[PDB]
RNA sequence: UGGAUUAACGAGAUUCCCACUGUCCCUAUCUA
């Protein structure tokens, strides 16, 4: 009767009120939080070629997934890759603070050596990583001839 | 977690909730389990009891072999049948849930377990790996 | 350990360079530590000890009488 | 770091993408993305759908038998990571890849 | 007990079997064990035995060991370089061979 | 009367009220204190979130499973063009 | 059990006992009730106390019998040794003691509770829960002395020994002041007196060594002086009981 | 709930009748009830009534009764509502102890024992109307009550008891009828228990049943030729197990045990 | 995605791999065993009765009678023709191995697919002898 | 050189360890002591290499090898692959198998002249094994229990089988073999010998908890010890059949 | 001791097994 997705007994008899603590209904969503502790993986420099190349993938590839990123342009500036997730949606401005304190967490010392950074396309199941992949494996189509 | 298993055990799916049926899969004679708690729980309200692949749960032969009802065994889980996750990122999954039964310091009843048997359950546990012939 | 061990290690080794000096001045201090618990110890653990000094009392002086 | 072949599909599957079904024979069966995983379950025969290689190298589509096919057989003899060795593959590889 | 003799006799009888053919079997003991000396826990002239390095360096939950610098190569130099493992697709290893 | 079984509070009041924020910009509320010996450094820096892709990094975590194994996971882009000074502003500190 | 009971909680003297149960019940049960109730109410706050007063003191007795090494019907060995140890007979009217004790206080909550459920008033619920509660307590109270007694027999039996009846084994004995423990020590890694006088040791002492990459264990004892069987001590009669039970050189 | 009613009755009863059944007293006595019975209230004789008579043959219904009115009346009756042999041996019995208390102005007396032994069928046959629930389910009545008859002997009947003992049995409690054949999950694996109880002669001449051995073939069989059988092929072994625990019970296949014999 | 093709080809609800039945096709002494399949008690037919191009128990003899002439099991006849679909297939397919791959269709080609044929025939003659 | 350890805080050593008479592959789990105790005594003379299979720490029962060579088995990754290439020097004909069993440890136990094998392995296999290894093979199975890699040790001197081998079987498999078989038992009665123990020409490493009773067996038919030649195997009969 | 123990049918009352499932673990999403 009168709803489900909700909350029963939302107060005891005493007191004659809803305390600030029953969690009623309301605005969800753009808050702002503050996530600490994100590694940096990557300082990619913007006028490089191959920055989405390690010491092992060594194909010339740039961070831009094919088709760009969605919602979003692509990459042509200086960027940072941070390990995990960070708050809000991709167009947003974020800041990025220096740690507070010395981290005593080996995770803090460690070094990162990436091994290939994945470029395939967001938009969709993609599984080329570079048009030139793409063209290959496909092979010619009706349009070049 | 459970005594025997060697070392940290990551998380993995929890694909057996307790009332799952999941077969025997070693050679003892028992012919499938089914669970009736899984050891190294945790505690929330109305949270059934999962259990997953290495895990170590109480089953009971709900048919099997004349002589091994009525009684209730730890079980070891070894394959899953629910898409877990594995490290070097792909997610992969088997074709049924299947447990062999171990007395609770980790050690097999049976002597040979038929079947592949998940690496992760294998790496855990050193008496599945000793029993086992096909590691995934 | 068999039998008495504690009491073979003690004639053997002996105790902490200081057990002495320590239940000497535990006892010395026993004397202030009384008077604390009786004017704290609130509520019916100072009950308890009120009663408990009283049964004290009374047993030493049936002793010396 | 071993892109493998979809076994439906036939495409890359690169570190991530993708299910694999492990059969009780211990087969483990990549594949590269869900529709290929959902034809696979529902049991279809990848060599009469027309949109991938099975049913292409071998209907009579593009060519398969290929002096240029033969150098990427699975080695199972390691040999001793020798430097101008891998510099000779690097170009090597790059050469076949336009030639074929 | 004259249940138990003939339970243990697998264990007592033990054969020494005929050796069934013509060919020749021996345990290959390597010249490189007879020169070693064995290991002393007391001496200062032990070896250097590399639990050492890991607590000197060091910590038994720490010590970042250098899983490469013990394998046998034409010249060390490159013994610390990097295997490409990948190139504009089909992975390396796959094209890696002599010749 | 009292509760028959207990389960831990929903919701975190830390973070309350849930209402929406100032600005899209938000703010720094806190800095890396200071020391006056070290070389003049930022402690800040804005940029913009654009997208998340994969990774696979091998892994020196000693005496952790994945030691001496790959290992795949996510990572953020964070657009970060190079950003440009254009004022000063000094701040004394009162007894308020 | 066997071999070294060293699994056996604790005897409070019967002063401690009370305090502890008579505490527990007044804290781990609510202790507000007023007047104005129903009276089922009523009835059910003093019907909870008895009842957890009784499992309260069950519990403690029970951990003591359940505990106790069981003298009769042991092995012969341990049977005769804690014999002249400890005293069969005082042991076993002690530990009969407490069982009787244990069902006396089952009754009284039993009945009492029965009772309460009739109770008409606070007053006369309160009456009959002071009224159980003190026939308890005067039940427990008469265990003054094989409570005093299990104390020290715990106490001791702790630290005494373990050496297994059929394992081999090599007994050790002759006159004080000879050298048993000197052999001992001089044998197997333990800690026996060697000091120039006559009862070195007042009980058996143990200690194990290889041989064959076997286990055997010697066992010193105390000692025997002329004692024409008639006179002896319970140190005499605990080599007697070694020499007679156990079987090896 | 159960011992509260069967204390009422033994207290408001002045006589009392432990009804047994025939197939096996030596087991639904277990008594411990006499014990107390004896003690606290003497003046009352505990009539014993060897109900389901007809299902042990008049040899045994001899043998265990002469070897145990050495104790109390234990009349020996099979209950029927038109042919129930054992009736004239204590419908007056019970009567002339209502006599003997002439200075009472009634009698009240009252039915004990365990469940599914036949306390309201005896009520129906020494009335002649189903004034209780006849029922093969165990536990059928849960409430005393009283019962008119002869305007002087009132009648009394309570629900089943089992001394709680944690020894001795679970079998022989699934073979007595207190518990119902729908409430146990394992039905199949007390099969074997009654093929180890009762022989093979009365199991080959009931169903038949197939030449067969192995309480599993057995119940197979059973199956297979009943008609049981699931959504390919493996047949209904829960139902048919119940099957065969209802005919132990209610008495569709015929069983006993031997006590000491004629001297 | 719906409710069909879900409840059906469920993890639960699993056919087995013809490459399996393939296998368990070329061999004769295989045939000859899942032939004859010492009597066991939960398969539906009781062990008998059973196809072996599918893998169904059918019920009884006439059940298998009229299912060996039907569309379904027609159908699987023939789409156990060719060669069965390796994992080999799909990687040399693209440029992988195809020497691994010649091997096996030249080995089906030539040597084995004869005896699969030839035993498939043998085994319809053994069916109408018992049937 | 009986000498007795412990991985981590295991007594299967065989688990985590692969020894033969020209190198050893252990696992890297957690730190260098389990390592260190094994270049204790093999210090320098034979190649050690610390190692992974497929992504875990049980080796000793995913591999299987001699010193001719050695038999990885599928999952092994390409560059672990490499690794032990580049470990091992180039007498030892490191190889993939193709196999529907992964366990190899566990279905070869096998040394430098003659493998034992499950039943069910492969033809491709069987002479694959005669390429490679360097033996013959017969596929065999020890009393009943399949999965001869776990249940039956074995070296160049003597064999070590899980204690329920019967007489005639154990005939059989020494007339198989032409070298001397035990009925052994290790680590406080643990059937499984192949799996708690690893020994060779030299050397055996076993549990902790592997009681000096069952040391001695082994060292006496395994001829470590200086010097053991299975005679002292009937000298030790005032002792085992008291035992027991 | 001259009035007594049952197929079929059932929006009759209770208990159970199989199939099956968002009833639940533990919620998520779409349409009007
Ligand atoms: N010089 C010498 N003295 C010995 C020898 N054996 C025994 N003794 C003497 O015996 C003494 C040993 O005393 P214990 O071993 O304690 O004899 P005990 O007093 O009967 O020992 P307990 O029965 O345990 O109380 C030594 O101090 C020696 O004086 C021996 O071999 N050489
Ligand atoms: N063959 C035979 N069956 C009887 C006899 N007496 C009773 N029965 C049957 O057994 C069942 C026993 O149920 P009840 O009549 O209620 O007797 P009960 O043992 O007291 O059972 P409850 O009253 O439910 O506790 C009855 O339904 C009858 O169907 C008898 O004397 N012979
Ligand atoms: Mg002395
Ligand atoms: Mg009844
Ligand atoms: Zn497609
Ligand atoms: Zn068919």
């Amino acid at each position: 009767h009168r709803g489900l997705r909700k909350v029963a007994c939302i107060g005891a008899w005493h007191p004659a009120h809803v305390m600030w603590s029953v969690a009623r209904a309301g605005q969800r969503g753009y808050h702002s939080r503050t996530s600490i502790n994100h590694k940096i993986y990557r300082v990619g420099k913007g006028d490089d070629e191959a920055n989405g190349a390690t010491s092992f993938d060594r194909t010339k590839k740039t961070i831009t997934p094919m088709g760009g990123f969605v919602h979003y342009g692509e990459i042509k500036n200086d960027f940072i890759m941070v390990k995990g997730c960070i708050p809000g949606n991709r167009k947003r401005i974020v800041t990025l603070r220096k740690s507070l304190y010395t981290n005593t967490s080996r995770k803090a010392l460690e070094e990162v050596s990436l091994k290939w950074i994945d470029t395939a396309s967001k938009f969709g199941k993609g599984r080329f990583q570079t048009p030139a992949e793409k063209h290959a494996f496909m092979g010619t189509l009706k349009k070049d001839l | 977690s459970g005594n025997g298993a060697q070392g940290t055990k990551f998380r993995i799916s929890l694909g057996l909730p307790v009332g799952a049926i999941m077969n025997c899969a070693d050679n003892s004679g028992a012919r499938n389990l089914y669970i009736i708690a899984v050891k190294g729980s945790g505690s929330r309200l109305n949270r059934l009891p999962a259990a997953s692949l290495g895990d170590m749960v109480m089953a009971t032969v709900k048919k099997g072999k004349p002589e091994l009802r009525k009684k209730v065994m730890p079980a070891i889980v070894v394959r899953q049948a629910k898409s877990w996750r594995r490290r070097d990122g792909v997610f992969l999954y088997f074709e049924d849930n299947a447990g062999v039964i171990a007395n609770p310091k980790g050690e097999m009843k049976g002597s040979a377990i038929t079947g592949p048997v998940g690496k992760e359950c294998a790496d855990l546990w050193p008496r599945v790996a000793s029993n086992s012939g096909v590691v995934v | 350990p068999q039998n008495d061990y504690i009491e073979r290690h003690i004639k053997q080794h002996g105790k902490r360079l200081d057990h002495e000096e320590r239940k000497r001045k535990r006892e010395a201090r026993e004397s202030h530590k009384i008077s604390e618990r009786a004017q704290k110890l609130t509520g019916w653990k100072g009950k308890q000890f009120a009663k408990k000094r009283y049964a004290e009392k009374v047993s030493m002086r049936k002793k010396i009488k | 770091m071993r892109i493998y072949q979809c076994h439906f599909c036939s495409s890359p599957c690169y570190p991530g993408h993708g299910i694999m079904f492990v059969r009780n024979d211990a087969k483990e069966f990549r594949f590269c993305r869900s529709k290929c995983h959902k034809a696979f379950k529902q049991r279809r025969n990848p060599r009469k759908l027309k949109w991938t290689k099975a049913f292409r190298k071998a209907a009579g589509k593009e060519l398969a038998v290929d002096s240029t096919l033969t150098f990427a057989q699975r080695r199972n003899v390691p040999v001793r990571y020798n430097r101008e060795l891998v510099a000779t593959t690097l170009k090597a590889m790059a050469r076949i890849e336009e030639i074929r | 007990s004259q249940s138990r003799i003939n339970n243990v006799l697998n264990k007592i009888h033990v054969a020494q079997p005929q050796a069934r053919d013509d060919v020749k079997r021996t345990p290959f003991i390597p010249e490189s064990v007879k020169n070693l000396k064995k290991y002393d826990p007391e001496d200062p002239n032990r070896r250097k035995l590399a639990r050492d390095i890991e607590a000197e360096n060091g910590g038994a939950g720490v010590f970042n060991v250098n899983l490469k610098d013990k394998y046998l190569l034409e010249d060390d130099e490159w013994k610390n370089d990097i295997m490409p493992e990948i190139l504009d697709g089909k992975n390396v290893y796959d094209f890696l061979d002599p010749e | 009367s009292h509760r028959k079984y207990e389960a831990p509070r929903h919701g975190h009041l830390g973070f309350l009220p849930r209402k929406r924020a100032a600005s899209i910009r938000a703010r720094v509320k806190a800095f890396p204190k200071d020391d006056r010996s070290k070389p003049v450094a930022l402690t800040s820096f804005l940029g913009y979130k654009a997208g998340m892709t994969t990774i696979v990094r091998d892994l020196d975590r000693p005496g952790s499973k994945f030691h001496k194994r790959e290992v795949v996971e996510a990572v953020t882009v964070v657009d970060t063009p190079p950003v440009v000074v254009v004022g000063v502003v000094g701040y004394v500190e009162t007894p308020r | 059990m066997q071999l070294s009971w060293k699994d056996i909680p604790t005897v409070a003297p019967a002063n401690d006992l009370l305090d502890i149960v008579l505490n527990r019940t007044q804290r781990k049960t609510p202790t507000v009730i007023r007047p104005g109730f129903k009276i089922t109410r009523i009835r059910a706050f003093y019907m909870r106390k008895v009842k957890y007063t009784g499992e309260g003191f069950v519990e403690k007795f029970e951990d003591i019998l359940k505990g106790f090494p069981n003298i009769n019907d042991v092995h012969p060995f341990h049977r005769d040794l804690m014999d002249t140890l400890y005293e069969k007979n005082h042991y076993k009217i002690s530990l009969a003691a407490i069982s009787r004790a244990k069902s006396l206080v089952e009754q009284v909550a039993r009945d009492y509770v029965r009772l309460l459920k009739f109770g008409q008033s606070l007053f006369q619920c309160k009456q009959l829960k002071r009224a159980a509660l003190g026939r308890m307590a005067t039940i427990v109270k008469k265990l003054r002395d094989p409570l005093a007694y299990l104390e020290q027999v715990r106490q001791h039996i702790g630290r005494l020994p373990s050496i297994d009846p059929n394992t081999r084994t090599l007994l050790i004995c002759g006159y004080p002041n000879v050298g048993k423990s000197s052999f001992l020590r001089c044998i197997t890694k333990s800690d026996v007196d060697v000091q120039p006088y006559a009862f070195t040791t007042k009980s058996l002492y143990v200690g194990h060594f290889d041989y064959k990459y076997l286990r055997f264990q010697a066992i010193d004892t105390p000692g025997i002086l002329d004692r024409p069987t008639e006179e002896m001590n319970n140190i005499e009669m605990q080599s007697i009981y070694a020499i007679a039970h156990l079987r090896s050189c | 709930r159960i011992w509260n009613e069967l204390y009422k009755v033994i207290d408001s009863s002045d006589v009392v009748i432990h009804v047994l059944d025939a197939r096996d007293p030596l087991g639904t006595r277990c008594k411990s009830v006499e014990e107390y019975m004896k003690k606290e209230t003497p003046h009352k004789h505990l009539i014993y009534v060897l109900n389901k008579c007809d299902l042990v043959p008049t040899w045994v219904a001899a043998a265990w009764v002469k070897h145990l009115s050495k104790e109390r009346p234990t009349l020996a009756f099979h209950a029927s509502i038109t042919n129930s042999f054992g009736k004239g041996s204590l419908i007056q019995l019970l009567r002339q102890f209502s006599q003997l208390h002439t200075d009472r102005k009634q009698i009240s007396v009252g039915f004990i024992g365990y469940p599914n032994t036949g306390k309201s069928s005896i009520i129906n046959t020494l009335r002649k109307k189903k004034v209780c629930q006849v029922a093969p389910i165990p536990g059928e009545t849960k409430v005393w009550q009283y019962i008119t008859l002869m305007k002087r002997i009132f009648l009394i009947d309570c629900p089943g008891i089992v001394p709680p003992s944690s020894k001795d049995s679970e079998e022989d409690i699934l073979f007595r009828g207190v518990v119902r054949v729908e409430h146990v999950t394992h039905p199949e694996q007390y099969i074997p228990g009654v093929l180890k109880r009762c022989q093979v002669k009365h199991l080959e001449r009931t169903y038949e049943i197939s030449g067969w051995k192995d309480a599993t073939e057995f119940i197979e069989i059973l199956a297979r030729k009943q008609g049981r059988l699931l959504k390919g092929g493996e047949p209904d072994e829960s139902g048919v197990s119940k099957q065969i625990l209802n005919d132990f019970n209610r008495g569709k296949i015929p069983w006993f045990v031997l006590p000491p014999e004629k001297e | 995605m719906g409710r069909y093709s879900v409840k059906r080809y469920k993890t639960k609800r699993r056919t087995r791999d013809l490459d399996l039945i393939y296998n368990d096709l070329s061999t004769k002494e295989s045939v000859q065993k899942l032939l004859n399949q010492p009597l066991d008690e939960t398969k539906p037919g009781l062990g008998q009765h059973y196809c072996i191009h599918c893998a169904k128990y059918m019920e009884t003899a006439i059940a298998l009678k009229t299912h060996l002439k039907g569309k379904v099991h027609k159908r699987r006849v023939k789409e156990l023709r060719g060669v069965p679909y390796t994992q080999e297939v799909s990687d040399a397919a693209a440029g992988y191995n195809l020497n691994k791959f010649l091997n096996r269709v030249q080995e089906i080609t030539q040597s084995v697919g004869p005896e699969k044929e030839s035993n498939e025939a043998l085994l319809k003659e053994h069916l109408d002898s018992t049937l | 050189m009986a000498t007795r350890t412990q991985f981590e805080n295991s007594n299967e050593i065989g688990v985590f360890s692969k020894l033969t008479n020209t190198y050893c592959l252990v696992a890297v789990g957690g730190s260098e002591n389990f390592y260190s105790a094994f270049e204790a005594e093999l210090g320098d003379a034979i190649p050690i290499v610390h190692t992974t299979i497929a992504g875990t720490r049980i080796i000793g029962r995913m591999t299987a090898g001699n010193r001719r060579g050695l038999l990885v088995p599928t999952q092994t990754t390409d560059q672990e692959l490499q690794h032990l290439r580049n470990s091992l020097p180039d007498s030892v004909k490191i190889q993939r198998v193709e196999e529907r069993l992964s366990a190899l440890g566990n279905v070869i136990c096998c040394n430098d002249y003659v493998a034992l094998v499950h039943p069910d392995i492969d033809r491709e296999t069987e002479e694959l094994i005669s390429d490679v290894l360097g033996v013959e093979v017969f596929r065999q199975t020890i009393s009943g229990n399949i999965l001869v890699g776990s249940y039956c040790s074995l070296s160049n001197q003597g064999g070590l089988v899980h204690p329920q081998t019967s007489v005639q079987d154990q005939e059989e498999l020494s007339s198989l073999l032409q070298v001397p078989l035990v009925a052994g038992t290790v680590n406080r009665g643990s059937s499984v010998v192949g799996a708690g123990m690893v020994v060779n020409d030299y050397l055996a490493v076993t549990g902790l908890d592997t009681t000096a009773p069952e040391l001695s067996v082994i060292e006496s038919i395994f001829r470590l010890q200086d010097a053991q030649p299975e005679s002292i195997s009937g000298n030790l009969r005032d002792t085992l059949i008291e035992t027991y």
